RNA sequence: AAAUUGAAGAGUUUGAUCAUGGCUCAGAUUGAACGCUGGCGGCAGGCCUAACACAUGCAAGUCGAACGGUAACAGGAAGAAGCUUGCUUCUUUGCUGACGAGUGGCGGACGGGUGAGUAAUGUCUGGGAAACUGCCUGAUGGAGGGGGAUAACUACUGGAAACGGUAGCUAAUACCGCAUAACGUCGCAAGACCAAAGAGGGGGACCUUCGGGCCUCUUGCCAUCGGAUGUGCCCAGAUGGGAUUAGCUAGUAGGUGGGGUAACGGCUCACCUAGGCGACGAUCCCUAGCUGGUCUGAGAGGAUGACCAGCCACACUGGAACUGAGACACGGUCCAGACUCCUACGGGAGGCAGCAGUGGGGAAUAUUGCACAAUGGGCGCAAGCCUGAUGCAGCCAUGCCGCGUGUAUGAAGAAGGCCUUCGGGUUGUAAAGUACUUUCAGCGGGGAGGAAGGGAGUAAAGUUAAUACCUUUGCUCAUUGACGUUACCCGCAGAAGAAGCACCGGCUAACUCCGUGCCAGCAGCCGCGGUAAUACGGAGGGUGCAAGCGUUAAUCGGAAUUACUGGGCGUAAAGCGCACGCAGGCGGUUUGUUAAGUCAGAUGUGAAAUCCCCGGGCUCAACCUGGGAACUGCAUCUGAUACUGG
């Protein structure tokens, strides 16, 4: 129901914060080629149950700091 | 506040008003929330000269949109006609 | 000022500033008293200042300079400080 | 805003009769319309692909008495409208007030019809119109005004419009000097010596 | 720049105000512009009958 | 029923041909300039450069139904003082008309102008919570009781002026504390705290200090929660070039606590962690307001931001803050710098990138014009005032559209000119002559529409004690236009007052002589002139356009010549000298699962404007307008599972 975005994590070397990467599959407006574009975001991962590589799911709630407005919901793909 | 008023969009010596709901702090023919009918003082016979939307006018006056002088003098004519 | 309206409005504004400066400084001093009592570490002295600063920080909200949200935030912060003291 | 000069040099240049004369005098007796005008009409020059299209468009323009800008506007309207572009252009050209009144027979020539239209003698649907380019709609009522019904040239044109061809899309009556535009003329109804494709090819550039 | 005077006869000399338009001369290297006659000081060609507008010549009576 | 009506090549490498490829040309458009010419009307446009500085006039004022009062007028309401039986004086103006200045609140943050800066803090599309809101409006409560002054005014007094100072006089919707006040604030609760302004028309009795008390109507005053508008903030995707700009960032990334904003947030502070951005272009340089839109293009695309409309930024330059709900404010404040101006030398005044207009720049961009009569704004309950926005007038052919500059006859094929083979033809029905019209320009009359509103009375309804006073509904007389010698119609007479420009060797529609002789000169290309020039200048003739014609500057097409639609790499330009390989690109075959892309349907939005389709109004058109379609996009929901993807 609530608009949520699933993406792979990049870094977790921050207090209560991680860096997620989203791979949106879009088509080139000119050549019609289907490429992938990064959508790197900073997520306020309270109680960081996340490492590197595992995919997570985030939702936008409100601006929590200067450069993040997203919060974690669930962790799927946790096994490495 | 929101006000029902006119907006000239015709030509020189041939006016044609588009009755619209617009904020008071706006130009005569600038930005308006919605368009409600029209008016033509030089409209010939056997043709529409006023097509006000009384339903929308009532809806806006229920929310507090004030009606200007000419549109107030035209809504009564519309009610008298039909 | 060229226009008479602007010429009189400048005098109006400077007189309003002169009047409001004293009123703002008064409540600033009263809030400073509460903060000093809080940092002192006395619950009784903190409340004895809070219960009299509250009327002067609430009467101006529906009077001008300060706002309801600002008054509520200041009152909540001071109440939290009093509660956490000692 | 109209041609003011010889009415037979254009016909000689085009090579055929442009109907710019009333018809009382024979076209061959009126002028030596066999060759192009000027001092070099004896030679027969081989006309190019652009040349034939330009000559056709100029012939149509001079026959209908319009200018280049008005002809371009009419072509744009024909292309905008649905159906055959050339047929629509021909119908629009033969829909002007001067053209329709000439076809009815109130004017000797195109110039005479245009002058009658301009001088406030033609009335359409009981309304005074002095526009030579005034388009006429189906089921209209063109009529000579009461003041101009007693014109010697008008009645001469009325009596001289009979011995020539008669359009089958107009309802004319000289007793009251009035006519009705029953329906839009067709390509077969109009002249068959005009190449429609040349004009559209020329204007496709 | 270096312009090219058109026609025959030009009273212009040093310290003369002229008007310059585009258009070069094919058979002259370096020139890329043309002095337009009938300008502030560039007088038109005398006794001109054809294409008088291109050389700034008053219409004869 | 319609929003699909869409695709042109040519010249030039060579003794000759093909292909590649370069240049140029035909077409359309502009905020256009230049040269020649030039009649009218309608609709639009008119500093693209010096955001160069400004003489001068006007652009934001109004409210006495808030208050003290009367400095000009009038009724001199009005007792009125020596009343010339209208003459003068205090005045009465918390009596009525009204009123310069003053206090108070409202408006100045709207309207108007510009694109310097900003390549992202800006703009467009789609979402979100963490907040405000004068004026508009709904619901529920209340307006009880007093103070201290202050401007005006008055006596001085410094300065040339800007401007001030000194002691009282005094007002209120200016200010403040009491008391009441929760669905308001704080607080887990208990509990603690926060507001006020009165005015206007009347009225019998009850009434009176003889000013009045009291009832109703009218508008305000407050506290809370709502509706609309305006907003402030965040995220996602897009928004010029340069890599001959490759590392940048230490309040910088995050965290704890405090402070701050109406609101979330390193917005800020103290501490701790060493992180964050970056070949999906970080950082830096130049350029540039963005969008709907406009031109061109069949389409995809390219260029562009003229007018109008939505947003942002700016107001001599820079910094700052206050009043104000709303500004870090064009005609508000303070300070620093330049400029200009007055001076008694001590000291002061101003910011046209507003309407006009001035001085310079330029190739060029308008009159120091009328009116609030309408549409709106600001003030006022109203009447009423302001409004260089707006409605309009003036100039310019700057663009589009329409009309005219006569028509039907008219072969003695008049005269003259042009060439000629001297017999001829061309100008040419062209001209002259005859007949017939008067559109447009001029004169004289008639004459709509843009006018709905407002005041004064009258009948009815809502009101109360009331036939007073108010509001509303109909009725009758007053009324109102700058445009405006309006659009338009009618009579006068006369064919008058009304046509020029470019080109003519091929591209491209148009040929013959005269004057020179690679000289004079033409030119976008091919190229011409050395005595036969259809290419130079003129003449005759012809072609195109038309109140316009050509040149110039820019854009798109042709250019399939940046090719995603739509190219090539053996020899014209194009396979790295070869191999390995990271990121990346793609990927054999079957099943099940997911449904991210993809496919179907629905919802919201994709502003208005503009294009297109069907109709209407301007006598046609330009132009305006109603509806439809379209806005090719995005987000969400419900399904389909063949393909790609997990
Ligand atoms: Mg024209
Ligand atoms: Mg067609
Ligand atoms: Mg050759
Ligand atoms: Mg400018
Ligand atoms: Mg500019
Ligand atoms: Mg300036
Ligand atoms: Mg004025
Ligand atoms: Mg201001
Ligand atoms: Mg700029
Ligand atoms: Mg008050
Ligand atoms: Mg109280
Ligand atoms: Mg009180
Ligand atoms: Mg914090
Ligand atoms: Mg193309
Ligand atoms: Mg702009
Ligand atoms: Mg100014
Ligand atoms: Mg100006
Ligand atoms: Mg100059
Ligand atoms: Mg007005
Ligand atoms: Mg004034
Ligand atoms: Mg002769
Ligand atoms: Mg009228
Ligand atoms: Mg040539
Ligand atoms: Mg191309
Ligand atoms: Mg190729
Ligand atoms: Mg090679
Ligand atoms: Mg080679
Ligand atoms: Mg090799
Ligand atoms: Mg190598
Ligand atoms: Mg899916
Ligand atoms: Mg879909
Ligand atoms: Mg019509
Ligand atoms: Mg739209
Ligand atoms: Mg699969």
């Amino acid at each position: 129901k609530i608009r949520t975005l699933q993406g792979r994590v990049v870094s977790d070397k921050m207090e209560k914060s991680i860096v997620v990467a989203i791979e949106r599959f879009v088509k080139h407006p000119i050549y019609g080629k289907f490429i992938k574009r990064t959508t790197k975001l900073h997520v306020h991962d309270e109680n960081n149950e996340c490492g590197i590589g595992d995919v997570v799911e985030i939702r936008e709630c409100r601006p929590l700091s200067k450069t993040k407005s997203w919060t974690l919901v669930r962790v799927v793909e946790k096994a490495v | 506040m929101v006000t029902i008023r006119l907006a000239r969009h015709g030509a020189k010596k041939r006016p044609f008003y588009q009755v619209v709901v617009a904020d008071s702090r706006n130009a005569r023919n600038g930005r308006f929330i919605e368009r409600v009918g029209f008016f033509n003082p030089i409209a010939s016979e056997k043709e529409e000269g006023t097509r006000l939307d009384l339903d929308r006018i009532a809806h806006w006056v229920g929310q507090g949109a004030t009606i200007s002088d000419r549109v107030a003098a035209l809504i009564k004519e519309v009610n008298k006609a039909a | 000022a060229n226009i008479k309206s602007a010429k009189k409005r400048a005098i109006q504004s400077e007189k309003a500033r002169k009047h409001n400066a004293s009123r703002r400084s008064m409540m600033r001093t009263f809030i400073k008293k509460v903060y000093a009592a809080i940092e002192a570490g006395d619950k009784a002295a903190a409340q004895k200042a809070f219960n009299e600063m509250q009327p002067i920080v609430d009467r101006q909200a529906a009077k001008g300079l300060i706002h309801k949200n600002k008054a509520a935030r200041h009152k909540a912060n001071l109440t939290a400080q009093i509660n956490k003291l000692a | 805003a109209r041609y003011l000069g010889p009415k037979l040099k254009l016909s000689r240049r085009e090579g055929t009769d442009l109907f710019l004369k009333s018809g009382v005098r024979a076209i061959d007796t009126k002028c030596k319309i066999e060759q192009a005008p000027g001092q070099h009409g004896a030679r027969k020059p081989r006309l190019s692909d652009y040349g034939v299209q330009l000559r056709e468009k100029q012939k149509v323009r001079r026959i209908y008495g319009v200018l280049e800008r008005q002809f371009r506007n009419y072509y744009k309207e024909a292309a905008r409208l649905k159906g055959n572009t050339g047929e629509n252009l021909l119908a629009l050209l033969e829909g002007r007030l001067d053209n329709v009144v000439y076809r009815m027979g109130f004017g000797a020539t195109r110039a005479e019809a245009r002058q009658l239209v301009s001088h406030k003698a033609i009335m359409v649907n009981g309304r005074v119109v002095n526009i030579a380019s005034y388009q006429v709609s189906p089921n209209d009522v063109v009529s000579i005004r009461e003041k101009a019904k007693k014109q010697s040239r008008v009645k001469a044109a009325l009596e001289l419009a009979e011995q020539r061809e008669k359009p089958t899309w107009l309802e004319v009556d000289a007793g009251k000097m009035e006519g009705t535009f029953k329906r839009k003329p067709e390509r077969s109804d109009l002249s068959a010596d005009i190449n429609e494709h040349l004009i559209v090819e020329l204007y496709s550039k | 720049v270096t312009s090219y005077i058109g026609g025959e006869g030009h009273n212009l000399q040093e310290h003369s105000v002229i008007l310059i338009r585009g258009g070069r001369v094919k058979d002259l290297p370096g020139v890329r512009y043309h002095t337009v006659r009938g300008a502030l000081d560039c007088s038109g060609v005398k006794d001109r009958k054809q294409a008088r507008s291109k050389y700034g010549v008053k219409r004869p009576k």
